[PDB]
């Protein structure tokens, strides 16, 4: 199908290009950088079956900003106004073009700092198809009349 | 043995399969008259015939519904269809088919959506006889 | 700016109110004689230059006369006798027309009118269309007649000098019917050939004449084009059917090359705008039944990927809706799939007693 | 291959287009009258005709409607209008394009607000014939 | 450019503002006839006049109601009005204003109140011509 | 479209003019200063497509005060009520005025002292602009006949 | 050809009777009714016709905003004289190709009003007439 | 009205159009009317088909 | 020529009202002529519509907002366009007669 690992992939190459910063997945990396890095993950997955075949899925992606020198709360709001150009309305992974239904932010306190969190959802359709196999030819086909 | 899930339904009009569906319907409605006989305070009743209803709900994947009749229907001619709806469980003990004939629709949808709604098209119909197949 | 008062009165005819597009039926001829230098072309019979020989006399006679109707147009090429073969062919080549006849015939012209014709219709995009006698070139374009020996008028005529008749046979006839299975009563005599040969030429080679009920008629008169590809296909081989064609192809030429050319900016509503301008046309000419009503028009998405393909966009995936509505540049590219009309050749009926 | 969604909605209103638009629906219904058949306990239907049937709702930018209609009506003259809509969803197959014809409008409303609430407008119609554009 | 805001309505009754107000609301509906013309199956319309319909609703600050039609109203003489609403935001591009005339009302509330809740009175109309002022 | 920052930096303006003590959107600085000092900063921004370019957009704006004197519990109800005042109906940034369409405050126990929260919420359209480009006049326009 | 908006509607018909216009008019109705005998002829199983002279009828209905219908005859047919009117209807409308305008000549009402009301109920009054001659002018 | 907030040191560099159009003039006030003159008939045109 | 120099020219200002009077006396003359059999009764007299949109796309305005109808009624300054047409008789000269015996 579509594997979750291409969107990731396309997300941290869009915030490659865009931003110099940094960009992590695990937490190590976060907790041992110097200086304001950013992470991405996938936060939820919901599917549900619409079709006998196909799948409605929701998938909700989560963008972190963290300032570790923590005197540079401006450059959080020019990087959240950054942020919301790139991602209007679609994305393009594998070349099908999925509609971002809504966009959400908050900044809120955790542990001793102040970060910014960014989110946004993802709505497509996808499928499973079966695999067919090939059947032999028929003969000798014979009936018994039990009654 | 289990009740027999709607997931598994498949649906074949006038011999092509409708791969996007969602719902379907198709049911029978007796037509009855009150006869009240002398000497019995029960009111005992007719059977004088039936007519028959449904409904079909799909995605508005395409433009399937207006090839069928939005020609036709303003020439003057009107189109009859026929249905099949299979209903396959695996849990279930068995799969059951209906040969739904001679159906005519009620209305056509050449456009509707709004915003941030995926499209949902429903179409009502009405049919005549009925063939069974496939018994459970 | 400010002048004096005036009033004016205007007083016209009715419009004609018929488009007339291109040229439908125009005859273009070249013979070689000393007299009368250059171009005559002749409106009717009753005018001809004296000059001519009385050869050329009985060639003109012979292309006159038409099937149905006479031909609404003759142009007459006049080549000297020892005049080279190639520059009676490149004068004509400015002047329009539609049918090419050749009278003498002869080995050596065929070789560089079927390469013409060819250059023309493929590099040029000109659809025109030339008549001779043993040339073996199977091209749609090009159009050959086979029949010995044929007297007309107790008098004994060659195979070349009637290829004229038959091509003025050919232009007489409107588009809606065919020349197919037609009488022709000038000709008396014919040499005798069974209906087997008959079938044998003209499953491969050249149409023939041939004699059978009443009348001596037309016999399956079709181009010959023996070579089978999947884009033409076997319609490609009947004459009527890329007549029709070719009508089509040079009066959308012309209509394009009016007002659809550098007047305004390529973008996909311009395209549509053009795709409707030719649907109406279609749907114009299949008012007059030349062809099928149904035919669709739509963006060739295989001549635009090519093309994509060739300025290195490199869409190895890429959406299908997005292909066509592409950032094409300078070109535009269209694809049509239309039906011709054919008229009834063949009818099989089965009775029950 | 995905189920084209409502957001992707553009509407040409006498060639002038409708940049605030919510919604958009043109529908048909088929008028039928009900036949019985001497033996026949089915009840078959004939086709009489169809009346169409439709509504639009965008929000109240500006005051499009009335400079439309609204002097004409009091004056006893009823204006006819030409409506096309398209609906092109990137991640779908094609784009389909319709051409409704001959549009009569149902109501006129000349103000309308409440305290805290966004202005929207909405206006029902009634069409006789339609052409079809872009079949996906 | 923004959708203009119901905060920002102000409405004028007979040349005295009417400082409390929460909904004002006018509207136009149109008679049409249903006619079918021979050979099509479309059911066109003809357009035979229209009717005017509208509300207000306020607050029970005062009994402003009262003084214009309770003493007229039972001595047999109906009054008539004049209404004007201007609807300026200072987001939109513009303000408009609407002056409907000759508003007759249709019920007159003498008193309301229930416990724990603030009074609230709202009051249905009709209009029958009206003209239009400041366009956008 | 409209940034954040421009927002943010009106409210700072109008908190600068009215009150004299000093404004910080940092958590080192509401540490570090010796008095009472504001924070303000934008809470959430909700995002709904509503249009086929435009969006509807909720912005909910925290400003605290934090006493730390901790004696001065009356100035907060004397700050509190001139606050009311400026907020009123609308704010003006970059011409554009933008509804305020909610008002709430509240006294809670944070740590070990009372601090002052006071929120509002923004509600304005804002669209995007698609580029606009150009294209070539068309010449050489040749059409195929496959049938 | 046909478009549902050039059929006429009602409201947009006035009336003029004896020379002043009747604004408070609800219909207005004129109609010329043949007289035929039936004639048998030999050898001829269909029954034909032959015209002989016409009558013609109408009715005027109107609300009871005044007394105008008194001022009239009241009056007249004490005394024993018949008096005559003559009434002019015009249809116009709009949507339509054209107004028509028919004057209807040697009036003669057949009963008059003097009170008819009813609680609850608005007044009107209706009035039917025979008249003899008529003429065209500016139909379509 | 624009020029006038100009002279008068506004600096309306950027401003709402409505505020402009109820701004605080002062002691003047500024119209403008546009309408349209009819003419006398001078140059008539007629084309007739036989 | 004569009537309209005589009358129309410079006495009565351009509106749509006098353009229809206009045009009602043009379409009397006509029909004036018509009882001397020169001509048929069919004639019709109308606005010019193409000359009305040339001249109003010679000013430069943009027509799409107005109504079809509208635009005939535009004002047009100075100039005035008409647009009729006619059917000229004419004596028999050439005679064809058939006879089935």
């Amino acid at each position: 199908m579509l594997k979750y690992k291409e969107i990731l992939e396309t997300i941290i190459e869009i915030l490659k290009k865009n931003f110099t910063e940094s960009i992590f997945i695990d937490d190590e990396s976060v907790q041992g950088s110097e200086g304001s890095c950013f992470f991405v993950s996938i936060l939820s997955v919901i599917c549900t079956p619409v079709m006998l075949n196909t799948n409605n899925k929701d998938i909700v992606i989560s963008i972190k900003y963290l300032p570790k020198p923590q005197s540079k709360s401006i450059r959080m709001y020019e990087i959240s106004d950054e942020l919301n150009k790139l991602f209007n309305r679609n994305i393009k992974v594998t070349d099908r073009k999925l509609n971002i239904t809504k966009l959400e932010q908050s900044i809120k306190k955790e542990e001793s700092i102040y970060v910014l969190n960014f989110t946004f959802t993802l709505n497509y359709l996808d499928s499973v198809y079966e695999e067919d196999v090939v059947y032999e030819n028929m003969k000798e086909i014979n009936l018994n009349l039990g009654e | 043995r289990n009740v027999m899930s709607g997931t598994w339904g498949e649906l074949w009009l006038d011999g092509n399969k409708v791969a996007e569906v969602k719902k379907f319907q198709a049911k029978m409605e007796f037509t009855k008259e009150d006869i009240i006989i002398a000497g019995q305070m029960g009111t005992d009743t007719k059977y004088m015939g039936y007519k028959g209803k449904g409904s079909i709900t799909l995605y508005h994947v395409s433009s399937r519904m207006h090839k069928l009749i939005g020609e036709k229907i303003k020439r003057g001619s009107e189109p009859r269809f026929v249905a099949i709806s299979k209903l396959n469980d695996p849990d279930s003990y068995g799969a059951e088919r209906i040969a739904v004939k001679n159906i005519a629709f009620d209305d056509l949808t050449l456009a509707d959506w709004e915003v941030g709604v995926k499209g949902e098209i429903e179409a009502p119909f009405t049919f005549t006889e009925y063939d069974f197949l496939d018994i459970i | 700016a400010i002048g004096l008062p005036s009033i004016n009165i205007s007083f016209k005819e009715l419009a004609t109110t018929v488009k007339e597009r291109s040229a439908r039926g125009i005859i273009a001829m070249v013979l070689k004689d000393a007299k009368a230098l250059g171009l005559n072309e002749i409106h009717e019979k009753e005018d001809i230059p004296v000059d001519l020989s009385a050869e050329n006399k009985e060639y003109i006679n012979l292309a006159l006369m038409g099937n149905v109707n006479t031909p609404n147009k003759l142009l007459v090429y006049v080549i000297e006798g020892e005049a080279d073969i190639q520059t009676a062919l490149d004068f004509l080549e400015t002047k329009e027309f539609n049918y090419l006849c050749m009278p003498k015939a002869v080995e050596a012209d065929k070789t560089a009118i079927k390469n013409w014709i060819i250059k023309l219709r493929d590099i040029d995009k000109v659809k025109v269309k030339a008549v001779l006698g043993k040339v073996v070139g199977n091209h749609e374009g090009i159009i050959n007649f086979t029949t010995e020996d044929v007297l007309v008028g107790e008098k004994k005529y060659s195979v070349d000098e009637f290829t004229s008749r038959v091509a003025g046979l050919i232009a007489g006839t409107p588009l809606s019917q065919s020349v197919t299975y037609t009488k022709l009563s000038d000709v008396v005599d014919i040499p005798k050939m069974t209906k087997v040969d008959a079938e044998s030429r003209v499953n491969k080679g050249e149409l023939i004449l041939i004699k059978e009920a009443g009348a001596i008629r037309i016999a399956r008169g079709v181009n010959s084009l023996t070579e089978l590809t999947a884009e033409k296909g076997e319609m490609f081989q009947k004459i009527k059917i890329v007549d029709t064609l070719d009508i089509i192809h040079s009066d959308i030429r012309k209509v394009i090359i009016d007002d659809y050319i550098g007047k305004v900016t390529n973008s996909y509503d311009n395209k549509c705008l053009l795709i409707v301008a030719i649907k109406s046309y279609l749907e114009e000419l299949e008012k007059s039944a030349l062809i099928e009503s149904d035919s669709t028009v739509e963006i060739d998405f295989e001549a635009q990927k090519s093309y994509l393909k060739s300025k290195g966009v490199d869409l190895s995936y890429m959406t299908l809706q997005e292909i066509k509505e592409a950032n094409t540049g300078s070109k535009v590219f269209l694809k049509a799939k239309i039906k011709v009309l054919d008229a009834m050749e063949d009818i099989d009926l089965s009775i029950e007693i």
